[PDB]
């Protein structure tokens, strides 16, 4: 039913906020941080 | 090339930006040499 | 600063300023689409 | 030891083609298992001239 | 304002729906070029795009079915003359 | 219709390719080809 | 159906007023910087 | 100044390979 | 010893570099839903201190 | 005095391109408003 994606309309978070769309997010929150380290 | 009729915003706001960002860039690179860098 | 290595003096002397450049790109990406 | 030139400045235009290309290959799924493999082949000359500017290290 | 959907946000019991509709937009298109008409593409598509609107993305088969047309008329590049016919007939699936 | 038969003789052999180049743009996270349910021979 | 806009209008010259002036001068400084006592 | 404009040239080539991928992605359709 | 500890860190990166982005573009968005190792809810607790 | 006349020189090739390329469209909006 979801599965929206990344907008500011999905998940309540603008562009700025700019990771707030990855706190739930498991997977792509290892690709944030292996591409920090 | 006109769908729009030309090439869209954010394409030009870099190299405009970038733009910015050498002068500003060559302003402190001339800090260092020329008339006021007493060097 | 390696004497075989050289040359290169112009492109390694460069590559910490790139980390700067990482946090701008993201800026042109949102720039882009989504914003 | 002029070697040295042509292998590193070989490497400095294949990992700026790496810059490059593998967002490509990696932002579409049209392109996606076609270029797969494309990285194997790609990271893997990587991988193996870089090893092999490792040994041409020592030996001058 | 269309994103490629990940599969693990999607679901497996949702997506093995999905993924058979795909053999199954060009298996009637299969259908209907022996068939020598484009009447069952025709008939069994008007409508399945506000049926599967709630589930599926409606901007997501659009992208799909026209790369699955343009790969397919790759394939036909070499007879030259049955090329402009599955033209004709793929057309039929997009625009309904 | 002999013609028409080689457009189909051209497609049913190439349909498990030409939906691994159809899903690929659509999917990201899995090999979704090999995530289908094909009809089983006997 | 379109709306057509005017080309110059009060708004075209304030803004040319301090471009005019910013990029002549913004040359004049990167030619001061160049040269050297 | 030889090696300086080689410098110079190295930091050209590298800023704008930068956004370069971006409107690759951007015309090809690549979901960015 | 001075330049090898660098090269070590530069190449150490680009391999570091290929996971971050297949991580967040090609690869999976529900990281937990796999082989009941990873992702977590940030509430099942147990499995927050493992990660410590 | 012959150092004020190049420098003018860019001067001039900024209107002179202001002629060429966009003063059809001009003329028409000096015929706009009846004067
Ligand atoms: C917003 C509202 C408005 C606010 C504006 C006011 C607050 C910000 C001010 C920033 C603008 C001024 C920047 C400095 C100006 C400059 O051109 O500065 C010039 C100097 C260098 O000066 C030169 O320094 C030289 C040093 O010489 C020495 O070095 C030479 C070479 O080694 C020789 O050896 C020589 O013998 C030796 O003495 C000489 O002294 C020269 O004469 C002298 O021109 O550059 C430097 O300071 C380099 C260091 C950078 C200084 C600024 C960093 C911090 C700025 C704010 C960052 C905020 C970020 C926020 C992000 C969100
Ligand atoms: C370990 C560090 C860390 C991490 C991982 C996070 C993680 C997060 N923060 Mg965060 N934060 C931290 C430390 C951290 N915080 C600290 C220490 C501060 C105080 C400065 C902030 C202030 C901050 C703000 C202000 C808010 C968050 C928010 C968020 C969330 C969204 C991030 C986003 O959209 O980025 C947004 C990124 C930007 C807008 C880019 C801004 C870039 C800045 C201006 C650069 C600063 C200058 C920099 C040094 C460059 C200098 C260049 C030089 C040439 C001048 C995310 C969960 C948001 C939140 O609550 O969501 C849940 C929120 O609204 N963060
Ligand atoms: C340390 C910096 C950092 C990192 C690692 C990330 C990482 C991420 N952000 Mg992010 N972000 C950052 C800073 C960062 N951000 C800042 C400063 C802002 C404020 C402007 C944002 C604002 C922001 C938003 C608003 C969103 C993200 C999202 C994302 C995630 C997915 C990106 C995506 O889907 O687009 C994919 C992007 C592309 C395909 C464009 C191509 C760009 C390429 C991949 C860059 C790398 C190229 C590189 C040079 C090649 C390396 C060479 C190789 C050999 C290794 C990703 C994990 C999104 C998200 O939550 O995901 C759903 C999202 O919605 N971020
Ligand atoms: C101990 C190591 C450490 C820690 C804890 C952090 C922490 C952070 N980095 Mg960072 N970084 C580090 C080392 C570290 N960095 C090093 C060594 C480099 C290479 C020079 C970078 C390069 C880097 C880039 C390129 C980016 C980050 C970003 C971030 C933020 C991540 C998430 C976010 O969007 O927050 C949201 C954050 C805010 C809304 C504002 C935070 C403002 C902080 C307090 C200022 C300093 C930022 C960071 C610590 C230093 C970056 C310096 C420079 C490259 C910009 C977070 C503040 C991302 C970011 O947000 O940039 C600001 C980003 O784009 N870092
Ligand atoms: C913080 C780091 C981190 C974490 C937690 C993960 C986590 C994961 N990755 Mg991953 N990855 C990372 C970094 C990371 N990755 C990097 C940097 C890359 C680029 C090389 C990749 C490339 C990658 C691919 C290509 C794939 C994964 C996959 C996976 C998932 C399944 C793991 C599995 O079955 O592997 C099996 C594990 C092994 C066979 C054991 C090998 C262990 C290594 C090679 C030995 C070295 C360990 C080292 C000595 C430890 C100290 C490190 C030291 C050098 C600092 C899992 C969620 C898979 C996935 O997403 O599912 C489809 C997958 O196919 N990863
Ligand atoms: C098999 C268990 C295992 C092991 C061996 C590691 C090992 C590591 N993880 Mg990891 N991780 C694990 C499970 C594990 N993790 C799980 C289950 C998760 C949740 C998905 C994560 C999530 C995770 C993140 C998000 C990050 C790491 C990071 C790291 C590195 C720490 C670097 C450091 O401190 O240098 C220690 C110095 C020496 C060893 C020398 C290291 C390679 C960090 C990193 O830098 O990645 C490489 C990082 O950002 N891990
Ligand atoms: C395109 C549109 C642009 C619109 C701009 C409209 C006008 C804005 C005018 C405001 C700027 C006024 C200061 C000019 C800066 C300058 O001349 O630097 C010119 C200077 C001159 O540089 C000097 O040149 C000399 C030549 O021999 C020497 O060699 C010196 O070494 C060299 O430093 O360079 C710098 O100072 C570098 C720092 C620049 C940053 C200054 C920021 C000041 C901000 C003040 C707050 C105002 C609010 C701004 C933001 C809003
Ligand atoms: C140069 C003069 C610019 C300032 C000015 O007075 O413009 C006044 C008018 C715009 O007035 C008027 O400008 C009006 C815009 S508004 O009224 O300011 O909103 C517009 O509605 C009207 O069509 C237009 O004639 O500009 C012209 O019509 C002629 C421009 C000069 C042509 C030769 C170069
Ligand atoms: C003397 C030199 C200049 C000439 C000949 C010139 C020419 C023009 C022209 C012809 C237009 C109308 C655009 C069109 O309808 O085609 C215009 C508008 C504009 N120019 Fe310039 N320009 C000059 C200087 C500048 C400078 C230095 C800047 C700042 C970078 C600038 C920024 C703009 C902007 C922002 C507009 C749009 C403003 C508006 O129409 O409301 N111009 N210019
Ligand atoms: C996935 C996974 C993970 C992760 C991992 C990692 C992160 C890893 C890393 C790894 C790495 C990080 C690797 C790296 C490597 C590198 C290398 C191997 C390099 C090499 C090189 C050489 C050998 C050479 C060198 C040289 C040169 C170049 C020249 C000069 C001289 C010399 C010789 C020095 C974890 C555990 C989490 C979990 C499980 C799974
Ligand atoms: C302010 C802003 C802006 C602007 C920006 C700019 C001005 C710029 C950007 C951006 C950029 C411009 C970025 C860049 C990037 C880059 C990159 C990302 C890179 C990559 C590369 C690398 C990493 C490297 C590699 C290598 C090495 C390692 C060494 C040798 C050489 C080579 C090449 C191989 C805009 C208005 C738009 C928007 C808003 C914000
Ligand atoms: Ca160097």
């Amino acid at each position: 039913s979801y599965l929206g994606g990344r907008d500011q309309e999905s998940t309540g978070f603008a562009w700025w906020s700019g990771n707030a769309r990855l706190i739930n997010l498991s997977g792509k929150l290892l690709g944030a941080h292996v591409a920090h380290a | 090339m006109s769908g729009d009729a030309k090439l869209p915003l954010w394409l030009i706001a870099t190299v405009a930006g970038t733009g910015v960002l050498v002068v500003v860039g060559l302003f402190f690179y001339g800090a260092y040499v020329g008339v006021g860098s007493a060097l | 600063l390696p004497e075989a290595y050289s040359i290169f003096s112009p492109v390694v002397d460069i590559l910490p300023v790139i980390p700067v450049f990482f946090l701008l790109l993201a800026f042109v990406w949102q720039a882009a689409v989504g914003f | 030891t002029l070697l040295f030139q042509v292998l590193l400045a070989a490497l400095v235009i294949v990992s700026f083609l790496m810059i490059v290309a593998v967002p490509v290959a990696y932002a579409s799924p049209q392109n996606w298992s076609q270029s797969k493999p494309l990285i194997f082949i790609g990271s893997g000359l990587w991988a193996v001239l870089v090893i092999l500017v490792g040994v041409f290290n020592y030996l001058v | 304002g269309f994103r490629p959907i990940n599969v693990s946000r999607y679901g497996p019991g949702n997506m093995t729906k999905s993924l058979r509709d795909l053999s199954w937009f060009l298996r009637y298109t299969t259908y209907a070029i022996v068939a020598g008409d484009p009447n069952i593409i025709a008939v069994n598509v008007r409508g399945l795009r506000e049926i599967i609107e709630n589930a599926c993305s409606s901007a997501a088969t659009l992208v799909a079915l026209q790369e699955m047309r343009r790969s397919a008329l790759g394939y036909l590049q070499n007879d030259k003359e049955g090329q402009e016919i599955a033209l004709q007939y793929f057309n039929v699936l997009i625009s309904e | 219709g002999a013609k028409r038969l080689e457009i189909a003789q051209v497609l049913t052999q190439n349909a498990e390719l030409i939906v691994s180049r159809a899903a690929n743009r659509i999917f990201t996270g899995g090999s979704p080809l090999a995530f289908l349910e094909r009809p089983e021979e006997p | 159906q379109p709306i057509t806009y005017p080309i110059f209008t009060v708004r075209w010259l304030a803004v040319h007023t301090l471009a005019v002036p910013t990029v002549f001068f913004l040359g004049a400084i990167a030619a001061m910087q160049f040269i050297q006592r | 100044n030889f090696e300086l404009i080689a410098q110079l040239l190295m930091l050209s080539l590298i800023v704008i390979a930068g956004p370069v991928v971006i409107v690759l992605l951007a015309f090809r359709g690549g979901d960015l | 010893p001075y330049f090898v500890v660098g090269v070590l860190h530069l190449i150490s990166s680009a391999v570091l570099g290929l996971g971050g982005i297949y991580h967040a573009v090609r690869g999976p968005e529900v990281l937990e839903e796999y082989s009941s190792f990873f992702g977590y809810d940030w509430k099942d607790k147990n499995q927050m201190t493992n990660i410590i | 005095d012959l150092r004020i006349v190049v420098v003018l020189l860019p001067l001039i090739v900024a209107g002179g391109w202001a002629l060429f390329k966009i003063g059809s469209a001009a003329i028409s909006q000096a015929q706009a408003f009846m004067k």
